[PDB]
């Protein structure tokens, strides 16, 4: 009974030609008009929306905190020895760090020198399009001391004692707000409270608090943090080639031969945190130099 | 802030018509 | 070696009844007159076993309860949840960080099996429970003579070649072979289907040990009289045992609805694999690996399996038969239910089953004018004229000449249905008398009986004579009773309104043409009359003692004929009306005498009038019956004397070229063979019997028909389906809810086939597109076990669109559940715009939030990593893993909703087929109710707190809400000009293509 693929009284594959043509046909009209018919509606959509501002932009309230080596399970286990060992970390900062050259920043129509001092929030006018392209303040490699260098293609980074740079997320319209003076018990950090967004990292328990020795953090001038005057982002569209600020944090007393969790939060107002998402405000990373 | 959503109140709207909704249903269905 | 233990079962029973009194006693070594020692009784008994059947074969519970977890839907279910757990194991020792998912699926899939087969467990016990509450088996003692001495003992205690004695209102304990008779008349209308008690006598008579009369039989009753008997056949080797044991050791077969259930399974299987291999292979021809294409291909033919249809289907069934229990039509199997509607061709059984199984009394005759009588069972039909004299005469001819009386506890029973002692003629004359002349007790005590005259051997007549007690007329009034023909040779006289005629041939020839008339009817006609005897020849003091010619035998003053035959029951007529409406073929098979099976043919509508048989045309041309073509004869008899010398071919060309065919006198082995040969056309077969000859036919018939009371309990037990009520009109409702749930099945099962194409689509184009996932596993379960299943489960309540009564049955090779043309509709059209409205709905969200549509392609490479915190969107915009992946979640929930907003209007549009939903209309209450807990039931798993922990659903803006509104409206119209131009062009286009 299913041999039904042909008879000389003309069937294929179960039915004729001229009644697979029928079909055919009224399938490719009946696709084709509901394709018109997906294709207008979400022409609409996208009627209903702008180009300089997303609409909903409540799902991403408080900014995330990433590092520069985009670790597998954020954990930097390499050897001081090897270079193929920390080849992949090496890698991503290198190709991160990539559009921060000051060959990179050269026109001066599109970046601006914000200053060698953080200083207030700068607001370009409104997020319309009635001006121009937006400036976008510079930030050269230098302001990350021990961790820039004037290395040649190759940034020869910290074998011992390691790099890890952080950098808040890019959010368009996002002002931060840096805690008040009144800080409620923020682990020793400098008088610097009004024009730059604190970050601070610790270990996560008794153990790791003891066997992470001295941090040196580096960032705009000297101050652990993040400055005002980059802040708020316009979006990519007014935007392009935009530099977020960064901070670098290194670990010179480490424990060798030991894992070891750090947890670097950053404070403020408008930074929030979340049991769930542990990169939401604060961030998490896992570091052992086994020689 | 536009960084804030009042989710409370669409989350107690939604709620009070399920609740609506559900008991309409059985008053269809309870014809009398 | 059980093929020979049947076939020698199929078989008509052998025999040697006809054997000389010595030689009888000389093959079994018993008295005639003293039976057996009670020594040999003893070690026959303890040799072959107890005169008792062997019980019946007990089913345990745990193995229909494993039969409830297996068959063919809850196999695709169970092969669904292997595959859950194979695609688990590979995705656990293969990668790191596992998803627990397909293991989710695997249990639920598991779960839903074990709950259908809890619950389709609980029913089918239920129907059994209720049935065990109708065995009520009362021991019966037989009166057996052993070592010359009479005593009363257990039926099983009963051995072979002893002498047994049985009295009118015994039952024949095992096969007897007469040996001395006293008017003996048994019962066997439970076995043969002979309905008037058949005498029994001790001379041989047919070569059929059936029709012979020196043989009565186990389970018949001796209606009246008494007779002696050596026991030839005990146990389970009597003719019944034979009969029962062969219903019991027979086939089942396959119901046309699990036919029905396998092909769909084979075309969704067919679909599911199809595109699982080639998206395996399309998967491998773009970059991924075996071990993810493989997991691809088990997703996508999982996916493919309807989890929630079986639990949808199965309470449409549990739904449509507690409808058939609500009737008092209740079925053992659960899927029996819809057989009765694909039926094509009835097989009835006519004594106990066709008719009422009860002599009554048919038509009187009075004033050359036939007179007919209410036969129905509950005395619902036209009364005759009963106020001239001659009824009042003939009532009381019939009232006091009878020998039947009323018994102790006939009080409170009806007039019919209550017991009568003595002969069923005699029972039928007084129940006629006491239902429609009043009562018979006082009326027969009025006339004080001096002289009677019970029935004689030869010139069978009845007198006796009683006092008058009018205020008018002392002369002694006396009556008498017999066949018409030693009637007429008795009597001068003709009563006619209340004064007397000669015997004028005039009218004389009248009354033989009525008596004619009502005896072709197949009915049996009596003679009653009466005549004064002048008191003064024959004064009040005088006795008329019972020895020498003391009232004149000729002279008499006939009254008129009155007739009787057991009448077929209330709605049987208009029922088999119905069913030869709808187109299903009604042929009889019994095993009664021909000369009544065609008038009871012809009175309840199997044969049609006007209609002629091959011997009709031959009696209406004064021709030979070999003479005149069969082409020329729609209906036809069929004996079973001529039936034994039939074959294959013979019984198609039977059944092919005659419309109306009756069989008579048909062995129960017979009546299987019939059954047989019904099948070999290819059409569904509904056998409706009572006694035990039916139940062969009963179990191996598509579906079984048994009387709830009026039945045997064999063939009640081997039959699909019990009638408690004995209404034969139940067939016809059966027939039509069959037909009905079988469209609701269709309209509910396109429902839930339109739903895996929004269910599908997102993992497919995820695949393709390399998109982030539209839709999540445990929201498809939301939506195929949550929000459908009211709406699903509604679609049975719907009613017919047009009549189902007046169509055709349907063609079992043509008109399946599932055609090609509901997968062109639900998979095709339907189930296509319900996944372009989820992927709207997702762009929008998606959209809204940063992330256009045109950037989400190849996004999912980064945006599934669990360490990738800088997701850039459209906008710039770094994404964390929680942010974006609470975005997908909160992108699943309203794709749920949007589900269920297109499951709206496809609901809508498939609660009608053919008609327009302004046409038929939301009356439908179940389904009201369904859209309302459907979408309350959404609304509440997205708002609930703490579903986006639990489900991972998070709330919806409002404006998703309506994301789906067009798409639904979209649906509603395309399926209404759809079923707009079937209805206004009735031909091909819209039709054969689209209307499943
Ligand atoms: C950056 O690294 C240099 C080493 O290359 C550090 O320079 C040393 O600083 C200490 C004081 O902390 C002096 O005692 C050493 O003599 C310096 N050595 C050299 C080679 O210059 C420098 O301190 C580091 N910068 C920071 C901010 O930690
Ligand atoms: C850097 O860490 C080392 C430990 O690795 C510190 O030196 C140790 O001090 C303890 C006493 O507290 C001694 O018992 C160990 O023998 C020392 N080890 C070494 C290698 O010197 C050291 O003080 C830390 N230095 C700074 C600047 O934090
Ligand atoms: C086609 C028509 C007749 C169906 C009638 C039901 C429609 C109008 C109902 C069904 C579900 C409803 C939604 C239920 C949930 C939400 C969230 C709540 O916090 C605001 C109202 C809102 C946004 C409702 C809007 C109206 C809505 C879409
Ligand atoms: C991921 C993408 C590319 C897969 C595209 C699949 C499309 C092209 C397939 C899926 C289901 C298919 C239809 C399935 C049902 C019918 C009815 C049948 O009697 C003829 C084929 C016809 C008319 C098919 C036409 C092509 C079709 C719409
Ligand atoms: C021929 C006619 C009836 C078709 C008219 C199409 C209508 C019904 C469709 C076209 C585009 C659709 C809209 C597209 C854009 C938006 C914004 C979104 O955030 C919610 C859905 C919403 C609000 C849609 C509602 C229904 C809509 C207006
Ligand atoms: C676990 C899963 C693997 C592929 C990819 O990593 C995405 C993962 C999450 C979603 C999950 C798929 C697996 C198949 C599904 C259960 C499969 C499915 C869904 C519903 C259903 O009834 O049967 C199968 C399609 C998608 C699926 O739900
Ligand atoms: C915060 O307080 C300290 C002294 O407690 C003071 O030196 C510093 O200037 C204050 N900063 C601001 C911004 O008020
Ligand atoms: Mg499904
Ligand atoms: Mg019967
Ligand atoms: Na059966």
């Amino acid at each position: 009974k299913k041999f039904i693929w042909n008879s000389e009284k003309k069937e294929f594959l179960g039915r004729t030609g001229g009644s697979w043509f029928k079909i055919l046909l009224f399938y490719v009209i009946f696709y084709g008009c509901l394709a018109g018919i997906f294709i207008g509606t979400i022409q609409v959509m996208l009627l209903t929306i702008s180009e300089f501002k997303p609409t909903y932009q409540d799902r991403v309230a408080p900014p995330g905190l990433t590092q520069i080596p985009q670790s597998q399970k954020t954990e930097i286990s390499f050897r001081p020895n090897d270079p193929q060992s920390y080849e992949s970390y090496v890698v991503s900062i290198v190709r991160f760090l990539e559009k921060y050259k000051d060959l990179a920043q050269k026109d001066d129509m599109i970046f601006e020198d914000c200053g060698n001092v953080p200083s207030e929030l700068k607001e370009r006018g409104e997020y319309n399009n009635e001006r121009g392209e937006r400036k976008v303040c510079r930030f050269r490699l230098e302001w990350l001391g021990n961790c820039s260098g004037l290395n040649d293609e190759t940034y020869g980074y910290k074998d011992g004692k390691p790099c890890v740079i952080i950098k808040l997320n890019r959010v368009l319209g996002f002002k931060p707000k840096p805690p008040k003076n009144e800080s409620l018990e923020t682990y020793p950090v400098m008088k610097y409270n009004p024009y730059v967004l604190p970050v601070h990292c610790t270990g996560k328990r008794d153990e790791d608090k003891e066997k992470v020795g001295t941090m040196e953090y580096f960032g705009l001038g000297g101050y652990p943090g993040f400055p005002l005057q980059y802040y708020p982002y316009y979006g990519k569209l007014l935007q392009p080639k935009y530099l977020q600020p960064l901070m670098a944090v290194q670990f010179t007393n480490l424990t060798m031969d030991t894992e070891i969790r750090i947890e670097c939060k950053a404070y403020g107002e408008n930074i929030g945190y979340s049991e769930k998402d542990r990169f939401q405000g604060r961030f998490d990373v896992k570091i052992e130099v086994k020689s | 802030d536009p960084f804030y959503y009042d989710y409370e109140t669409v989350r107690n709207g939604g709620l009070i018509f399920a609740a609506l909704a559900f008991i309409v249903g059985l008053i269809i269905i309870l014809s009398k | 070696k059980e093929r020979d233990m049947d076939e020698l079962k199929k078989e008509v029973s052998m025999d040697d009844h006809k054997l000389s009194l010595d030689e009888l006693h000389r093959k079994y070594g018993t008295d005639l007159s003293r039976g057996l020692t009670p020594a040999r009784a003893a070690e026959i008994l303890a040799r072959d076993g107890p005169n008792a059947l062997t019980p019946p074969p007990t089913t345990p519970e745990w193995v229909k309860f494993c039969r409830q977890l297996f068959g063919g839907f809850s196999m695709l279910l169970w092969i669904g949840a292997i595959l859950c757990f194979l695609a688990y194991g590979i995705q656990a020792a293969t990668e790191e960080e596992p998803q627990n998912d397909n293991l989710y699926l695997g249990v639920v899939l598991s779960a839903v099996v074990i709950i259908t087969g809890c619950f389709s467990y609980y029913q089918e016990a239920k129907s059994s429970k209720i049935m065990e509450s109708f065995k009520n088996m009362v021991p019966q003692q037989a009166l057996v003579i052993r070592n010359g001495e009479k005593m009363s003992i257990n039926a099983e205690e009963v051995v072979v070649g002893d002498l047994v004695e049985v009295k009118g209102g015994d039952r024949i304990p095992a096969d007897l072979r007469i040996i001395s008779a006293n008017g003996c008349k048994v019962d066997n209308s439970s076995l043969t289907g002979e309905s008037e008690p058949q005498t029994r006598s001790p001379d041989f008579t047919n070569e059929n040990p059936l029709e012979t009369r020196n043989i009565a039989f186990f389970s018949t009753n001796c209606v009246e009289g008494t007779a002696r008997g050596i026991v030839v056949y005990t146990g389970d080797r009597t003719v019944m045992g034979r009969i029962a044991t062969l219903a019991s050791g027979l086939e089942g077969g396959q119901t046309p609805i699990a036919a029905e259930i396998e092909h769909f399974i084979h075309i969704i299987t067919g679909v599911a694999v199809f595109l699982g291999v080639s998206f395996f292979i399309l998967s491998l021809i773009l970059e991924y690996t075996w071990l993810e294409a493989v997991i691809f291909l088990i997703g996508i033919i999982v996916a493919n399996v309807p989890e929630g249809l079986l639990a949808t289907v199965t309470v449409c069934l549990t739904l449509t038969a507690k409808r058939m229990a609500r009737k008092n039509c209740l079925v053992k199997n659960l899927e029996a239910v819809e057989t009765l509607g694909s039926t094509s061709t009835i097989c009835s059984d006519k004594t106990g089953t066709l008719t009422q199984n009860r002599m009554t009394v048919a038509h009187m005759w009075s004033d050359n004018q036939i007179h007919e009588a209410d036969t129905t069972e509950n005395q619902s039909g036209v009364s005759f004229d009963k106020t001239s004299a001659t009824w009042l005469a003939l009532s009381r001819i019939a009232g006091l000449c009878n020998r039947a009386v009323f018994q102790a506890n006939q009080e409170n029973l009806p007039i019919l249905k209550r017991a009568v002692a003595g002969d069923a003629s005699e029972s039928a004359l007084l129940k006629c008398i006491e239902l429609c002349c009043g009562s018979v007790k006082e009326m027969r005590e009025r006339y004080t009986k001096i002289v009677e005259i019970p029935f004689n051997s030869t010139n069978k007549y009845q007198l006796s004579i009683h006092k008058n007690p009018n205020t008018a007329e002392p002369r002694h009034l006396l009556v008498m009773k017999g066949a018409p023909e030693r009637i007429l040779d008795r009597c001068s006289s003709i009563l006619i309104h209340g004064k007397e005629q000669p015997l004028d041939e005039e009218l004389k020839d009248a009354f033989q043409n009525a008596y004619l008339e009502l005896g072709g009817l197949g009915e049996r006609v009596l003679g009653f009359c009466h005549l004064f005897l002048p008191d003064e020849q024959f004064p009040e003091g005088f006795q008329f003692d019972t020895d020498d010619v003391n009232f004149p035998l000729d002279n008499l003053c006939f009254v008129g004929l009155i007739s009787m035959i057991d009448p077929p029951r209330a709605a049987v007529p208009d029922a088999v009306g119905k069913c030869r409406s709808a187109g299903i073929k009604v042929i009889m098979v019994t095993g009664d005498h021909p000369i009544t099976a065609k008038a009871i043919a012809k009175g309840v509508g199997i044969i049609s009038e006007g209609n002629e048989t091959v011997e009709d045309i031959a009696a209406r041309l004064n021709i030979p019956v070999s003479q005149v073509n069969p082409r020329d004869a729609k209906a036809c008899v069929v004996h079973g004397s001529d039936l034994k010398d039939m074959t294959s071919e013979q019984l198609d060309d039977i059944l092919k070229y005659h419309t109306e065919i009756v069989f008579a006198r048909t062995s129960p082995q017979q009546k299987l063979i019939i059954v047989e040969g019904c099948q070999r056309q290819g059409a569904i077969v509904a056998v409706t019997g009572d006694g035990v000859n039916d139940s062969p036919a009963s179990k191996k018939a598509d579906i079984g028909v048994a009387m709830g009371i009026a039945g045997s309990d064999v063939s009640k037990q081997a039959a699909d389906m019990i009638l408690l009520d004995d209404n034969f009109a139940s067939i016809v409702t059966g027939v039509e809810e069959g037909r009905l749930i079988f469209d609701n099945l269709k309209k509910s099962i396109a429902y839930t086939l339109t739903s895996n194409i929004p269910e599908i689509t997102p993992f497919l184009i995820f695949i393709i597109a390399n998109i982030p996932l539209p839709l999540g596993t445990v929201t498809i379960l939301c939506i195929d076990l949550g929000t459908d299943m009211v709406p699903a489960i509604s679609l049975a309540y719907e009613q017919a669109e047009s009549d189902i009564m007046k169509r055709q049955p349907r063609n079992p090779k043509t008109d399946k559940l599932v055609n090609e043309q509901l997968i062109s509709m639900a998979y095709g059209q339907i189930g296509m715009i319900q996944a372009l409205g989820g992927f709207f709905t997702y762009f929008v969200i998606l959209a809204e939030n940063g992330f256009l549509p045109i950037h989400l392609l190849g996004l999912r490479v980064n945006w599934d990593d669990r360490w990738i915190n800088d997701v850039e969107d459209s906008y710039g915009q770094q994404w964390t893993y929680e942010q974006r992946k609470i975005v997908e979640f909160t992108c699943h929930t309203p794709f749920f909703v949007t589900i269920v907003v297109v499951q709206w209007a496809d609901l809508v549009i498939c609660k009608t087929r053919r008609n327009s939903v302004f046409q038929q209309g939301m009356k439908n209450k179940i389904l009201i109710f369904g859209l309302f807990e459907e979408t309350a039931l959404a609304a509440f798993l997205s708002y609930c707190p703490g579903m986006g922990v639990a489900l991972r659903m998070y709330p919806l803006k409002p404006t998703w809400w309506f994301c789906a509104f067009p798409y639904s409206l979209l649906i509603f119209v395309y399926d209404e000009v759809r079923k707009l131009i079937i209805r206004r062009r009735p031909g091909g286009w819209v039709e054969k293509e689209t209307y499943y």
